[PDB]
């Protein structure tokens, strides 16, 4: 009666979207917290793949129209982004899509490699209603999390891209609907342990078994915090000190080229250096005390 | 599509004049994102006419609220249209029916004070399905008046002013069509010959002392208001008679 | 290093200006106004905080005395300049400085419609009431069998309660009896002071 | 005294005459290059002001004397 | 903001400037000054040869071009 | 893969037992899931020990009156139902109150054994009111899970019990009100990021920071075998 701890006992698929995972056992506490909670995390904090960047040749904007595509191409970047895509090896991939021929371009047709996976060959992306104008654009899958907007990502990302990359909201989250319900287990021992079956309504771009164990290490990580918490003075050229020319144009003959080698010099090299015998030496250390340095400092591996 | 209905949007729509109104009925056999062929049949032929009727489709066009107006094409390839139907909605129209807004599960709840004196509590899905985004097309005229001084020309070289900014413009100081401005930006290069000012002697001093030199071009040019993103879908470009032309125009 | 150098910082939003517009936004009051304002508590005060979006999160307290429900009424906000209108701000016309109307002596700030629907739901008392016979030690049981879900918002039960009054010239006195009362009447107990 | 000047206001009597010696101590922590009786903890000198006021050091007479020890010293 | 602050930057700056050089840049430009003096006028003041307060103007221009100290002067010119 | 965790929690404790923890920053959205997350398994499933039955002999119902004390039944059982106790060895540990005289019978004149260390003996149970009026009692320390109350074990125990054998509402967690408030706390790109402010305020047997070490613990014992 001290400690218990659940287990993925079942993982029952009803379809390739439908997944009615649960969770045995769990105490009377234990079966309404643990819901709550893996429900909420599994929600938004999914590492998912959406649809970010897209470039379809011929358009120049977002808002375009082409010829014998009988739709808007901003409509074709809604369904883009409920198009479910499984990125298992790479971060990001530019997925290119090529369909010609009237009838409906789909996602079966799409030209792919093999680290990816359409899971919804089916779904309705565009309608291609003439033979000889073709459609044809690049798919920037980006692997994030939550969701973020366009502008968001425009926001954080200040460089010279070209035109026609239409910026999508990027859905990272793939899941729709997350149900879970407290119910009595079966245990012989003790008959007061409660089950807990979660509905996982998704597409099928995640692992529900992986989900489970993505979703409970993020709240791991959030839970380590909560149990074990609780010289460029010396980098610089001669005449940047405006030192004066009346010994700064003559210590330039032997050796000059850094402020490192003018600290290192001595005073007997400067008295056989003409104009700089007495005077203008007793000024590079005035100078010198208004940086901070002095005559005679010796430096530890400059160059 | 509207859910909950009153029998009026099946009439409104089509009496509006936004959406493509059927004229002709007969059997589709063509429809493009910016016209729709219809095939009229044999009983509403002319023998003075082509037994055609091309609906040449509206596109973003600018309203007098600064929103989008776009006449969307909806119904299917190969399906008939009968006289007094739709055949492709308008702005805020679905399938002849008047698609005002949209349709999402509402409760008639208090959650946290959000919704305390009749104030709206949305989730995160009206914008993660980008369902409540909106088009809004706007109007800046960037206008080269005429002035004593030489009058305004449109160019690119602009000073006080860094070259990532006119990264986006032409040799004519125009953006390219597709330009995704932020809030801030230069839209339009229109610098105009602004008389010799007497400059204070402290600029005079700067001037004299580096290379800074400020000539009659002045950085008048009609940016990007601030908070408005978006890109660009036309630049209409207009001159007088007798002024040439650039390479943008 | 210059005033024009600190506008590219502005106009291109750099990281270090929210840091340092959080710096100066806070202890710099500002002045929140309703157009036009109904009466004297339709203008007044308010230290603000960095929060996203394009619009102002108005207290709801005061949105009685403001009259302003949420109708996308424009609301005006000023800044005062010096710090003698910065302390006229703080010290004078924050929200904070009155919790009556000028009007009348009943408080205008009084807890508006949904907080005051949610009060009384709080403070509701039933016949069959779930969490029957069990005796609860003060606020804190009772917050904790609300929030544990073993029992229910309303019971009739009897609470040890610990309430002070001053009688003598501002010396508070501590006793504790039982009170037949409900368990969400302790739950505001606990948000209740002392006196 | 950042949510409450109300012990401030019992111990002064008033809010005007408050607020402008406050004011007043203010000015003279902005640019006239006095030191703060109070910590600071990441405030803005306007509350600074505010919790001088409210710690029973600064007044009307007490600000009349401390500016008038400082015109003696720079008049000496 | 620039129109008083640059003229605060050059009267902290120029005040560095411990000869006469910075009496006869101020009235070179009018800086500080009511009437804004040529060579010629500066130089019946002081120095009646216009190009030795050219020779001393072109020496405060070196002094000052080099971006050494003079950088909270060069970053006005935005 | 980022996983973003919070940097400061700068613990405020205003009394002994009353740590207040902040947490900063957090993701969108887990400023809720980690309050409740929390919260819930220190209200249902926190282990510790408190009484459960009691042994008065002479009192066989709550609103009976008995002579020799000061309030009710009822008061001095709710004084017994909140105590600082904690067993070490067993479980179902019986104590006796032992007072005679006239005084206030506070925390500190009952029998307590080898295993059993009082943290606050200043609580008050009863007053003895006549002169010379001696009570007794005993008090069964019984180890629980979060909370059972009186009415979830009045129905079950149907059994007969003698004159005296009355049930103590169980407070089975060693924790008091815990509640929490969900600040908006920015960085310096994000405003969407939360602060989690856990306002707790504990009885003793158990320091509150060290309380969230041990919800902590249990709860990764719950997700141990999901990585
Ligand atoms: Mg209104």
């Amino acid at each position: 009666t001290e400690f218990l701890k659940p287990r993925l006992v079942d993982i029952e698929q009803v379809s390739s979207t439908h997944a009615k995972v649960t969770l045995e056992p769990l105490e009377r506490g234990f079966g309404h917290t643990l819901g709550n909670a893996l429900r909420r995390i599994l929600l938004s904090s999914m590492p998912g793949c959406a649809v970010t960047e897209v470039e379809i040749d011929g358009v120049l904007h977002e808002y375009s129209t082409k010829e014998g595509v009988q739709e808007d191409i901003l409509e074709i970047l809604l369904n883009l982004k409920g198009l479910a895509v499984r990125v298992q090896g790479k971060d990001e991939v530019i997925l290119t899509l090529n369909k010609s021929g009237i009838g409906p371009v789909t996602a079966a047709d799409i030209t792919h490699d093999g680290d990816v996976e359409i899971v919804k060959p089916q779904h309705v992306i565009c309608h291609l209603t003439d033979e000889n104008a073709s459609i044809s654009m690049r798919i920037k899958v980006q692997r994030g999390r939550g969701y973020v907007p366009a502008s968001t990502r425009i926001h954080s990302e200040e460089d010279e891209r070209p035109i026609g990359r239409l910026l999508v909201d990027a859905c990272y989250s793939p899941v729709e609907r997350i149900a879970y319900n407290v119910e009595a287990a079966r245990v012989e021992q003790r008959t007061d342990l409660d089950k807990l079956v979660i509905e996982m309504e998704t597409n099928g771009t995640i692992d529900p078994e992986e989900a489970i164990r993505r979703a409970a290490t993020i709240l791991a990580e959030q839970l380590e915090a909560f149990v074990d918490l609780r010289d460029p003075i010396l980098l610089r050229p001669v005449d940047d000190l405006e030192l004066t020319v009346r010994s700064a144009n003559c210590l330039k003959a032997e050796a000059i080229h850094y402020i490192g080698d003018l600290v290192q010099r001595t005073e007997v090299e400067l008295l056989k250096t003409p104009n700089l015998g007495k005077k203008s030496l007793t000024e590079i250390k005035d100078v010198l005390a208004s940086r901070g340095l002095s005559l005679g400092m010796r430096l530890e591996n400059w160059p | 599509k509207p859910l909950v209905g009153t029998g009026m949007e099946r009439a409104v729509a089509v009496d509006s004049g936004v959406t493509a109104v059927a004229k002709r009925g007969g059997v589709v056999q063509y429809v493009d994102a910016s016209r729709i062929v219809i095939k009229v049949n044999e009983d509403e032929m002319y023998p003075g006419e082509a037994g055609i009727d091309i609906y040449n489709l509206t596109k973003y066009t600018r309203s007098n609220q600064n929103t989008c107006i776009n006449q969307m094409p909806c119904v299917s390839l190969g399906e008939p249209v009968e006289r007094g139907d739709v055949l492709a909605d308008g702005p805020s129209t679905d399938l002849g029916e008047l698609a005002l807004g949209q349709n999402m599960r509402v409760a008639f709840m208090p959650w946290n004070g959000y919704n305390f004196e009749d104030s709206i509590l949305v989730s995160e899905r009206v914008v993660q399905e980008d369902r409540f985004t909106t088009i809004h097309i706007q109007e800046l005229a960037c206008v080269s008046r005429d002035t004593k001084l030489g009058p305004e020309e449109i160019t690119a070289d602009i000073p006080n002013v860094g070259e990532a900014a006119l990264s986006k413009l032409d040799e004519s100081g125009i953006v390219y069509i597709g330009a995704e401005v932020t809030g801030g930006d230069i839209l339009v290069g229109k610098v105009t010959p602004k008389g010799e000012t007497q400059l204070t002697p402290e600029e005079k001093l700067l001037r004299a002392i580096f290379g800074e030199k400020a000539s009659d071009v002045k950085d008048s040019s009609l940016r990007v208001p601030n908070g408005v993103s978006g890109t660009v879908i036309d630049v209409q470009v207009f001159t007088r008679d007798g002024v040439e032309k650039d390479k943008r125009a | 290093t210059t005033i024009k150098a600190a506008k590219k910082m502005v106009e291109r939003e750099e990281a270090v200006v929210w840091d340092i517009l959080d710096e100066v936004i806070r202890e710099h009051p500002v002045l929140l106004n309703r157009a036009p304002t109904l009466h004297r508590l339709g203008i007044q005060a308010f230290e603000p905080v960095l929060i996203e979006g394009k619009a102002i999160q108005l207290h709801p307290l005061v949105c009685a005395a403001y009259n302003a429900d949420f109708d996308g009424d424009q609301m005006a906000v000023h800044v005062p300049l010096t710090l003698e209108a910065q302390l006229e701000a703080r010290a004078l016309m924050m929200s904070t400085n009155n919790i009556l109307s000028p009007a009348n002596g009943e408080p205008i700030i009084v807890p508006s419609q949904d907080v005051v629907l949610g009060l009384y739901y709080m403070t509701r008392d039933c016949v069959n009431a779930k969490g029957e016979g069990m005796v609860l030690t003060g606020p804190k049981e009772a917050e904790r069998l609300y929030r544990s879900g073993l029992a229910s918002l309303h019971a009739r039960v009897k609470v040890r309660i610990t309430e002070y009054e001053k009688d003598a010239n501002g010396e508070l006195v501590a006793k504790t009896s039982l009170k037949d009362t409900t368990v969400g009447r302790a739950i505001l107990w606990m948000i209740v002071p002392k006196g | 005294a950042r949510v409450t000047v109300q012990d401030a206001v019992e111990k002064i009597g008033n809010r005007f005459d408050l607020v402008l010696v406050a004011a007043r101590r203010a000015r003279q922590m902005q640019v006239g290059g006095k030191d703060p009786l109070v910590p600071e903890e990441n405030d803005k000198t306007t509350v600074i002001a505010l919790r001088e006021i409210e710690e029973g050091l600064i007044n009307n007479q007490i600000l009349d004397v401390r500016e008038r020890q400082e015109q003696q010293e720079q008049e000496a | 903001a620039t129109t008083e602050s640059l003229r605060a930057a050059t009267h902290d700056v120029l005040a560095g400037l411990t000869a006469r050089e910075a009496k006869v840049l101020r009235m070179r430009f009018g800086i500080d000054m009511n009437t804004d003096y040529t060579l010629e006028e500066v130089g019946k003041q002081f120095d009646v040869t216009r190009e030795r307060i050219r020779q001393i103007e072109a020496k405060a221009l070196r002094k000052l071009r080099h971006p050494s100290r003079s950088e909270v002067l060069r970053s006005f010119l935005d």
